[PDB]
């Protein structure tokens, strides 16, 4: 309680002494001689002496006048009820200045492993009202799906309608969303802000917002808060929560950067190396588990260097989460929207959550014959590329409607546009 | 014993002092809730331990202690239908007693039932000298397999007291005079989990494996001790494979390792096994099946670990003679467990980010599979069987992963989605696939079967080649253009493909094939060919053939169909085919 | 007897002994566990009274206290006897075939000394492998290093065998022994080279040593050092004419890397160790003649095709450092010729002191060039075949390349167990030129003979 002690500043590190009963990673609050207070966490802890980091950072810190008080306890996030209709910052602290929130209880933040065999699989399909995503690479209550794009591809207009149009068709209950702002700008986190409050999904959804200008070490926290809270609500409270993360690239970006703060020897490729770990701890916390009623689904969205050279490798990735959703700018750039390229898009449990009782079973099959018609149709118009002088000029030219007709009407149906599942179907029996 | 004190914590890194009894390897249970560790240095008496649970909230000042063994295994009865983790946590068991579905951190359970009874039925008579290996009893575990209590190595002497009765894992059941003195035996052994387990000699493999599965069998067999290796890429049925190879092959055990999977990956795993069935009793796979699984975002060393351990009990149901297939899945996050857990041990990287001792790595685990005689009195040959599933991480062959696996493995079973897009089951690519032991299998199988075998599958896998250069040529040009030689050709082809090649794992008949039936099936098809070739010499046209022989060969469609019992139909074809075929040509 | 009971400290493989005296660079030691297992260490580095050792087989289980340091006084030695030869060992040179006890003559270093400049002889005179291709087209001569290069599985292991079985030399009256070095293979390859040797007799005249896959690094590096070692030994100091096999390299280049990382000096630079290339200039410069003595050091190093696009270190390496080199190819093995010796691509630098007149046949040089000038263009044929589809048959292509494909399965086909001696391949190969017409016969004397 109240140590001051501190004997270095370095960067944004400190080094305390003389400090007893200190535990890794667990929080810390400076007091400075101007009475200004910061949070630290401990990151490493000696015979006697620890070092932290500071959040905000080390400017103006006199380290002789300067105190330290280790709170006992890691990064937590307090859990109550009433957190739909709410903003929280990084750290799920209050940012709409609404009303003062006592938390039920105070969670640590990083979570539980499930045990293997108490792990269920997921069995019904999530309607998305996505023509290109529902009739194909189906998204079920529970998966880990991830939507790949570029920057100004309109990933984050999709990722938008997902949240307003996403809904089950059992229904009970209706359906809980919490959305988390990964190190983006203003202009990117007032869309998001925009759109809610429009549509009126603010209050049935809960959200975490974390700008660029905030501190690196914040980002790290931002999903394991956003992931604790939606399994609060899915598990202790049984509610039905998609996670939508929106730019895991700089929470990866943000990872490096705490990696080099705490002088740790670089991984592959630059990166910290406990990336595949790290990533895969966040995303495996989805599904549902046996003998409870709630359940998790997340569609991170990830912004997608066109080279595959370096950033948060989609392979990395791609193989821990269960498919993935390419959005490309190529294809974005003729009035394609959502530009959907079909041709690498697989959600990895389409098969399951597709059939009779859980959805009109016209479309397992007509999936599958549409599938064909995905591989006919390119061939007929996508697989040309300019080419095709011949091919696809000799009475192909049914082909040579189906594709095209598919590429404009099926990928783009409008950002606003909600389709049925029947309908989506229906549309692919028109192209049929 | 002596208990450690926290002097540092840095990360997944925990140093102790007052750690002098203690070696390098062993694993440690480290602070107040006494997470998993394992030691991996020593300056004067402390230690740098790597703790393999999350580190948060552990501080210095908290107490250590140390199993005094390295990673190991418990071995016994109650072992066998048991879902285990990497480290050999009992996971059925861990709901029940900490009564949560989530992984507890510095949670600690025995692997086996300590306290169960069982019959322990002594075959051995007493004052009968002893080595390590010798069978003094058995111990009835399952209603499939037979569990023999065997003399743990480093034991040798003159056995004392033994009587059967219902026992424990832990009260001792006999006692043995050593030049030591007295050591009484439990049931139950320990093993370290990467210490190969002893042989009298290791021996070549040359002995077929009936998977039942017709193209494996019959194109690419694999040895009873081989190695055979298979790529998983998506939706290529290769889930069904696994299944179909794990209940139809003439195994005794089957040990399935799931070393970091997406989770609900692993649990369809863990829902289907249990829901297979063993033919020959018509209970379930799991009363002769062990499982390991391990998801993706468990403690790396465990996912690491996975392997070893699941091959450690291989390895022990090998030295009582029996016959175990060991199914690895995926081995390509396996060695993401290794890139990782090297990253974290500052290691120098070598090719695309792995350590420099990968393929060390994989041929020692692939070298301990195969057949050899156990440690004994009795001489006897065990085996283990290995077949590794490599996620191809990206369609490509040239990944360090899947080449060292097939530097030290004979077989190779490329599946292909492409067949699998074609309703070609099972998708293995008969052109891209290879084996290895063709050569010595076919030997055993010409002259069990007195036959010769060895020409009909050099004959079958020749007019596949032919096959393929022929249709490229018909890309080019057209159908009508080559010869009724080389069209005949194409037309035994696919007659090859689809009767013999095609197999639909659920139909009742066409599941499983009995090896006096594959070589009856295949003979049917190659008669066919020969006597239609000889019939073009003969200079009858291909359309007139092709009309008497196709009243013969919806026969031959539907004799992959015929019951085992039945087999004098298959061979009747023969006859049919000669006299309508010399019919035709009047 | 010296063995120090004082551990400061262990890290890895590493670990540091303290208060010794008298450990030099590079001794060996043996570490005495607690339970008695022995463990062979080599010393890395050595200051005040300190000592650091690295472990062969890992430092898993070690306990410091109770775990004592013996050093042995003596660098990674082999210990050599005339009476070697016909007997088995591993990477180490410990027998693996159980068998009668070795008295060794001498113990000698086995990275070895180093030849004076002015005493080493050029290679002269001529090895007669049995294989057609090898001797008659791609000569070896002695004191050459001639690697052979070849895909996963196109028979390496069986023309390795091969060679091993069929290799001997004309005309003599000096014995000749081989030494066959299997770096870094599975149990089932080193078994059937094991049990082929036993079978055909072929061990009775050869050494032969056993570095398995799954074997330690360090012994894999060790044992083509430990194989020349002995290779010399026999060549120079008794007099022989010693032929030496290795199997599979590119193996050796992988333990080097993982020996390198281990050790932390020298990080890689292209992603293997530093100076792989000088590590093999020095196993290569061991091939050789030393004028004023009658034997001769060759050697054979086998290894895997780099498959041309994960493309890696070795091929320009050895190739770099080799006199020459000889492909076998997958399509050729395929199609069932045996052995898949691709002529074209590959060649022997040193083929004229080998092949001559009285060492060998006179015809021989000079029908070797015509009938690789022959192939050469029954390659015209193919070639004037590879654009050719079907197209229109000429003169030219005709005659030529029914004159390859019968070359194909008749010289380079000779089958893997045939021993086609110098001889036997020189009237087969004139035969098997004289098909084809006279009009471009290089050598206008002796039309058929």
């Amino acid at each position: 309680k109240e140590y001051r002690t501190i004997k270095e500043v370095v960067g944004p590190l400190m080094a305390v002494e003389k400090v007893s009963g200190v535990k890794y990673e667990e929080l810390i609050e400076v007091r400075m001689q101007n009475g200004e207070i910061r949070r630290g966490q401990v990151l490493e802890v000696q015979e006697d002496k620890a070092m932290v980091q500071i959040f905000e950072g080390t400017s103006g810190i006199n380290l002789k006048n300067s105190s330290v008080r280790f709170l006992g306890h890691p990064l937590q996030l307090g859990v109550s009820e009433d957190m739909i209709g709410r903003v929280f910052d990084g750290l799920g602290r209050p940012k709409d200045n609404g009303p003062e929130i006592l938390p039920e209880k105070y969670l640590d933040i990083n979570g539980e492993v499930i045990n293997p065999i108490a792990r269920d699989y997921p069995d019904e399909f999530i309607q998305t009202g996505i023509s290109a995503i529902d009739h194909l690479n189906t998204l079920v209550r529970g998966q880990k799906l991830p939507v790949f794009g570029p920057p100004g591809a309109g990933k984050s207009a999709l990722a938008a309608q997902i949240a307003r149009q996403a809904t089950v068709l059992d229904s009970s209950d209706d359906f809980a969303v919490v959305f988390a702002a990964i190190g983006i700008t203003f202009e990117e986190a007032e869309f998001f802000m925009e759109d809610f409050r429009q549509t009126g999904a603010i209050d049935r959804s809960v959200m975490f917002m974390n700008l660029a200008n905030d501190p690196a070490i914040e980002r790290i926290a931002t999903p394991r808060m956003a992931l604790t809270a939606a399994e609060y609500l899915a598990y202790e409270k049984g509610m039905h929560v998609l996670v939508i993360m929106e730019d895991m690239t700089n929470y990866a970006e943000a990872l490096r950067e705490i990696s080099a703060a705490r002088r740790e020897v670089p991984g592959r490729r630059g990166y910290p190396g406990y990336l595949y770990t790290n990533l895969a701890t966040l995303f495996e916390r989805a599904g549902r588990i046996r003998g409870l009623k709630g359940s998790v689904t997340q569609i991170p969205i990830l912004t997608m260097p066109e080279d595959d050279k370096t950033h948060p490798i989609p392979d990395l990735t791609g193989y821990i989460t269960e498919g993935q959703i390419i959005l490309t700018r190529e294809l974005y750039k003729s009035g394609i929207s959502p530009p959907i390229d079909v041709l690498p898009s697989l959600s990895r449990l389409k098969d399951k959550g597709t059939g009779a009782g859980k959805t009109r079973e016209d479309h397992a099959a007509t999936m599958n014959q549409l599938f064909a018609a995905y591989a006919q149709g390119k061939q007929a118009k996508e697989l040309a590329v300019v080419l095709g002088e011949s091919a696809l000029s000799d009475i192909d030219k049914i082909y040579a409607k189906f594709a095209e007709r598919f590429e404009n009407e099926y990928v783009n149906q409008g950002f606003y546009t909600n389709r049925t599942i029947t309908e989506t179907l229906d549309l692919g029996w028109e192209l049929l | 014993m002596q208990i450690g004190k926290i002097i540092k914590v840095s990360g997944p890194l925990v140093m102790a002092e007052n750690m002098s009894e203690a070696s390098i390897q062993d694993m440690c249970l480290v602070g107040d809730l006494g997470v998993i560790g394992e030691i991996i240095e020593m300056r004067q008496d402390v230690a740098s331990i790597q703790v393999y649970e999350e580190t948060s909230g552990i501080g210095p000042g908290e107490p250590v202690r140390s199993t005094g063994e390295a990673l190991s295994v418990e071995l016994g009865p109650g072992i066998i239908s048991q879902m285990f983790d990497g480290i050999q946590r009992p996971l059925d068991t861990f709901m029940e007693v900490t009564q949560s579905n989530f992984l507890g951190r510095g949670v600690q359970l025995p692997a086996l039932d300590h306290e169960k009874q069982w019959w322990f039925e002594a075959t051995i008579e007493e004052g009968t000298e002893v080595s390590a290996g010798d069978i003094i009893g058995y111990v009835d575990e399952t209603k499939i397999i037979q569990h023999k209590i065997m003399v743990p190595n480093g034991i040798k002497g003159t056995v004392q007291k033994i009587e059967s009765g219902s026992f424990t894992i832990d009260d001792p059941i006999c006692v043995i005079e050593t030049e030591q003195g007295l050591k009484e035996l439990t049931m139950m052994q320990k093993w370290p989990v990467r210490r190969g387990r002893p042989i009298k000699q290791k021996l070549n493999p040359d002995v077929p494996m009936i998977t039942g599965q017709r193209v494996i069998d019959t194109f690419f067999p694999v040895t009873k001790g081989g190695a055979a290796a298979v790529p998983g890429p998506f939706g290529a049925g290769k889930t069904v494979v696994q299944h179909q190879i794990a209940k139809w092959s003439d195994v005794d055990l089957v040990v399935y390792v799931g070393c970091g999977e997406r989770g609900n990956e692993m649990t369809d795993v863990v829902n289907e096994f249990p829901e297979l069935i063993d033919p020959n009793t018509g209970e379930s796979l799991m009363e002769r099946t062990v499982l390991i699984a391990n998801t993706s975002n468990m403690p790396v060393a465990a996912r690491e670990a996975s392997i070893y351990t699941g091959i450690t009990i291989a390895e022990y149901f090998r030295d009582m003679g029996y016959d175990v297939a060991i199914m690895a899945d995926s081995t390509s996050r396996w060695a993401e467990a290794l890139r990782e857990m090297s990253g974290r041990l500052e290691e120098m990287p070598g090719d695309e980010g792995y350590p420099a001792y990968l393929g060390s790595r994989l041929a020692e685990y692939y070298e301990r599979s195969g057949r050899v005689i156990a440690l004994g009195s009795d001489q006897r040959e065990g085996s283990i069987t290995a077949i590794s599933a490599v996620s191809p991480s990206g369609g490509d062959i040239s990944e360090p992963v899947t080449q060292n696996t097939l530097r030290v493995v004979k077989v190779f079973w490329g599946l292909d989605s492409s067949l699998a897009q074609k309703r070609h089951f099972p998708s293995i690519n008969w052109i891209q696939s290879y084996s290895l032991y063709s050569t010595e299998v076919g030997r055993y199988m010409d002259q069990i079967l007195q036959q010769d075998w060895s020409d009909m599958v050099t004959e079958g896998m020749r007019i596949l080649q032919e096959e393929e250069q022929l249709n490229e040529i018909v890309r080019l040009v057209g159908i009508d253009s080559l010869s009724d030689n080389d069209r005949l050709t194409l037309e035994v082809a696919k007659s090859i493909r689809e009767d013999y090649l095609q197999q639909n794992a659920f139909d009742d008949v066409d599941t499983f094939t009995s090896r006096e039936k594959q070589f009856n099936m295949l003979k049917v098809i190659l008669t066919f060919g020969k006597e239609a070739r000889k019939a073009l010499s003969l200079g009858a046209y291909f359309n007139e053939i092709m009309e008497g022989t196709v009243a013969v060969r919806e026969r031959i469609s539907r004799s992959k169909y015929i019951p085992e019992e039945e087999l004098a139909k298959i061979s009747s074809i023969n006859e049919e085919i000669k006299e309508t075929i010399q019919l035709i040509v009047s």
